[PDB]
């Protein structure tokens, strides 16, 4: 079936920029909207934000809300989430899952498998 | 925004038995919206989809696997305890102002 | 200017909304209800003229009516 | 089973001799079909993609002067001359100044002056056209039967997806246990397309008549420019200032976007991010029932025992969806569903979602059924462990034929005369009443193009009181009849 | 919208030249007459309508005027 | 009225009935706009999304 | 002079954070706290709900959206004490002088 490829671990100083591309195939990318789940080892998941690839909309949590940012090539087959100041905090995997889109291309209401298939995951430890 | 979403920490059940894990959430997410999914997340492994809707799952997931909602909390049920029953079990919900909230996590242990 | 010649007589319209349908449905009456408001003199003065330039109350009536839908567009 | 949610849902009851059926596929409508021993069928027209449309005029909204000059002459010797006057991107305006000894002329009267300002455009609006050769539409078939979900099969979808272009008439649709679907489309006349002008404006566009875009008072290029300079109707966003018959100025005249948004009052909005996506216009469709068979055929009753895993709910067209779990042998069997009346001797409730299934032992079926007004009892199962589900159906009969006319009326409304290919059949009071409706049509669209919805209703009025004062009966009869569908018309425009 | 209120009749009228003036003193009467030659189909019934309401001959061409400049500019 | 680089002498209550946003004048802040939908559209097609 | 202004009219805006909030059928009106921000432009509407939805219940679901009101542009328009005008004029005694 689809399958998604995180990119590989990052250890990175606080304050600095982190990007980390999930490549996803198996299927029409810019068909489903690719989320971003984040869970500091020995936390729970957290869920950071999603980015539409077919028009480029994006949503980001209240937590993440100004730090972090989606951007996808709807070419390049990926979608890329960039944390700006990182923190102790920010040390965890951070997990890339997908959600398909309705007809008209908009993402108001998801669908009920909003995460059926993940990232093996990257991990970053700030 | 808020881990609304409340279940037990810890989960143990004799292997063979069922074992029922609770998810407990605002009337935002859980108690309004049938968005309510079970994730269940190996040692080291991605996080896999159990039940899709409140009581639905995916084709690959076994039949013991059975969920519920009344009120504001929703349930996973698993019948018949197995081995490879020990993963942790993350609730999620599809929040009225249209993010996502994830559960603590239950640590679901079989002796 | 553009803003005076609409788009909305074309037929072209489908069960799809259109662009300022909600917005625009009431806009003109609203706005001439407001001139006759602002601007009460020529209201009696066209109920007057149009009293006079008809025979039968329905004449009366529909010649006043236009002429108080006509004198605000017409600026 | 797509159309359940949507509240502009259709049901189309019945097939030719044969076996087809003529549909319009509106966009943001779902239509559900529904024969006699044929599976029960969902389409929706999901997408209308124009490709590769050329530009037809592009106007300017917001322009620039600049290199602003002037020339005078003294009274009586003719017009003064600006280099610039030769060049047609230079707006200029001839004028006349008083003149004397004091601003350095030996005659007293008006000297010709010419101001010439350079225009240059900051914003413009492209208006593109499409030909219906480029016109591809994208409508989904799903089976109604079975469980609506999209994740059951990871190759595809339970539904499938055809692109009805014009090239290809016939659309041949297979569903896996359905057999195949025929839809012969005609996407040629579905939106008149040449006659209609794609209009983009910055990060929105919008479907535009042809004749109005072109009847815009803004500067505009023909559409094939390259320099993109030589700006016609320039004089439409610039102004001349004359003030005291002194000294003549030239003023740009602003920026036209907020203008454009309110004359575009009344156009539908469409997509032109990516690929000029449109999402209204309907579709002519005929269906091709011969070869659809149902899928769960040749299967032995379930004779175990059924759960309801979702409660009953009442749809928002009349109907109820019930999921339920079948727990007994015989995986692959088709469930016993039934509607009956209090004392259960009469089967008062039809079944949308026809011939249920239980394809898999552990997977929860829902299904969709009509039942009766009032009360009435839901049974799902053989008589061991049968279900009794009482429901009362809020509405009445009578409110709901009046119902059914006011939506066939609003579609006489919204469809020309489409609104008699909807369900018919063929036959000859369907042809008879498409040939006058067509040629009535005629006639309003002639009588009230570029009319707005109060003028409408204020002319129906009037026809309406010419019709009731009117002293000939058959005269009478006819205006009143007339003024009435006018205003009805006004009252249910600007949709 | 903001352009159907044009300030044109608020008095305050100087003998100095206004906004506007030369360019917007028929521009409204040019509209009418691009409207009336791209909609010939209405201009004939609001003759027949004003023929067939108001009796004197004058009473006619008034009301036939008035409905083809409200038409299009009810918008 | 001073617009963007170019002024009038208008009418008081023409000024007044004005369909735009507005601020008391007083507003240094300006986040408090009057009259904010004569500005902006809110569109419900196929009432879907908005 | 010393015009003091009245009113600044918008004729640019622009809308930056949008937000939306939905309620299933039959449970009224949701509700967004950026509904009662005064610089947050709100509507309310229905949307069709039902089980792909994610609502249980099939008929209209209320629905909000909020979108932050900037002004990019906009018309001062200002006022003057009738006091505060100043007219100037000028007398030449038509004479026949040169200058
Ligand atoms: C217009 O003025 C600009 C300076 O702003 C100058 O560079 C340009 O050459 C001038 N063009 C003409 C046609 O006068
Ligand atoms: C609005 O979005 C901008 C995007 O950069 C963000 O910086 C700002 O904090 C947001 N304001 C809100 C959500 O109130």
């Amino acid at each position: 079936e689809v399958q998604l490829v995180e990119s590989g671990a990052e250890v990175k100083k606080p304050g600095a920029s982190v990007k980390v591309s999930c490549k996803a195939s198996g299927y029409t990318f810019t068909s489903y909207a690719m989320h971003w789940v984040r869970q500091a080892p020995g936390q729970r998941l957290e869920w950071m934000g999603w980015i539409n690839a077919g028009n480029g909309n994006t949503k980001y949590s209240q937590k993440f809300q100004d730090r972090v940012t989606i951007t996808r090539d709807t070419s390049a087959s990926t979608a890329y989430m960039e944390l700006s100041s990182l923190r102790s905090e920010d040390t965890a995997i951070y997990y890339c899952a997908r959600d398909k889109v309705d007809d008209y291309g908009d993402y108001w209401f998801p669908t009920l498998w909003y995460f059926d298939y993940w990232g093996q995951g990257t991990l970053v430890t700030v | 925004s808020q881990s609304a979403l409340t279940q037990p920490a810890s989960v143990s059940g004799s292997p063979g038995q069922s074992i029922t894990i609770s998810c407990t959430g605002t009337s935002s997410d859980v108690g309004g919206f049938n968005y309510v999914s079970w994730f269940q997340q190996h040692p080291g492994k991605a996080p896999k989809l159990m039940l899709y809707d409140v009581t639905s799952r995916p084709s690959g997931v076994s039949s013991r696997f059975s969920g519920s909602k009344s009120g504001n909390t929703a349930s996973l049920t698993i019948s018949g305890l197995q081995a490879e029953d020990e993963a942790d079990y993350y609730c999620s919900s599809h929040t009225s102002r249209g993010t996502w909230v994830f559960g603590g996590g239950t640590k679901l242990t079989v002796l | 200017s553009v803003a005076l010649v609409p788009h909305v007589g074309m037929g072209l319209e489908t069960r799809t909304e259109t662009w300022m349908s909600s917005e625009g449905a009431w806009k003109h009456a609203q706005r001439i209800e407001t001139w006759v408001l602002r601007h009460p003199g020529f209201t009696i003065m066209a109920a007057i003229l149009a009293y006079t330039i008809g025979t039968t109350y329905f004449q009366r009536v529909l010649i006043f009516i236009l002429l108080t839908a006509v004198a605000p567009s017409m600026t | 089973m797509r159309c359940i949610g949507i509240s502009n849902r259709d049901f189309v009851e019945g097939v030719s001799g044969g076996s087809w059926v003529d549909i319009v596929l509106e966009h943001g409508s779902c239509v559900t079909t529904m024969a006699k021993n044929k599976p029960t069928l969902d389409f929706e027209l999901i997408k209308t993609e124009a490709k590769h449309p050329a530009t037809l005029r592009k106007y300017c909204i917001e322009a620039k002067l600049t290199n602003t000059t002037t020339a005078s002459r003294c009274p009586t010797q003719g017009e003064p001359s600006l280099n610039e006057e030769q060049d047609k991107r230079f707006v200029c305006k001839h004028s006349m100044v008083d003149r004397g000894w004091g601003n350095g002329c030996g005659l007293f009267g008006k000297g010709g002056i010419v101001t010439c300002a350079m225009f240059t455009c900051k914003k413009n609006m492209e208006g593109k056209i499409v030909q219906p050769e480029n016109l591809e539409y994208t409508i989904v078939i799903t089976p109604h039967s079975g469980e609506e979900n999209a994740v059951g099969q990871d190759t595809g979808k339970h539904g499938k997806e055809i692109k009805v272009t014009p090239q290809s008439s016939i659309t041949e649709a297979e569903l896996t246990g359905y057999g195949t679907v025929t839809m012969e489309c005609s996407p040629r006349t579905g939106l008149d397309f040449n006659e209609m002008v794609l209009l983009q404006m910055e990060n929105k566009a919008w479907l535009v008549h042809r004749q109005w875009f072109l009847d815009l008072p803004l500067p505009w290029l023909p559409g094939a420019d390259t320099q993109g300079s030589n700006w016609i109707q320039k004089e439409t966003l610039v102004t001349f200032k004359n003030p005291h018959a002194k000294k003549q100025d030239v003023v740009v005249l602003g920026s036209q976007e907020g203008a454009m948004h309110t004359a575009l009052t009344g156009a539908t909005e469409i997509q032109m991010s990516s690929g000029n996506l449109l999402f209204t216009g309907h579709l002519k469709c005929r269906l091709r029932m011969d070869k659809l068979q149902l899928k769960g055929m040749s299967y032995s009753m379930c004779t175990g025992k059924f759960k309801v895993v979702k409660e009953i709910a009442e749809t928002q067209h009349g109907t109820i969806v019930i999921r339920v779990q079948y727990e007994g042998d015989g995986s692959p069997c088709k469930i016993p569903f039934e509607i009956m009346d209090l004392e259960k001797r009469h089967v008062l409730g039809r079944l949308i979602t026809v011939n249920p299934i239980v394809t898999e032992k552990d997977s929860p079926v829902n299904i969709e059924a009509e039942p009766p007004f009032g009360d009435s009892y839901i049974i799902i199962g053989v008589e061991p462990g049968q279900l009794k589900l009482s429901w009362f159906k809020k509405g009445s009969s009578i409110g709901q034929m009046f119902e059914t006319t006011m939506r066939g009326a609003k579609r006489m409304a919204i469809l020309g005369d489409t609104a008699w290919d909807f369900g018919s059949l063929g036959g000859v009071f369907t042809s008879i009443g498409k040939a006058l409706h067509q040629v009535f049509g005629a006639i309003y669209g002639a009588a009230f193009s570029g009319v707005s919805w109060t003028m409408k209703i204020l002319i129906g009025v009037v026809i309406t009181w010419i019709g009731m004062n009117s002293r000939s009966t058959s005269l009478s009869v006819s205006l009143v009849l007339v003024g009435v569908v006018t205003l009805y018309l006004g009252v249910m425009v600007q949709a």
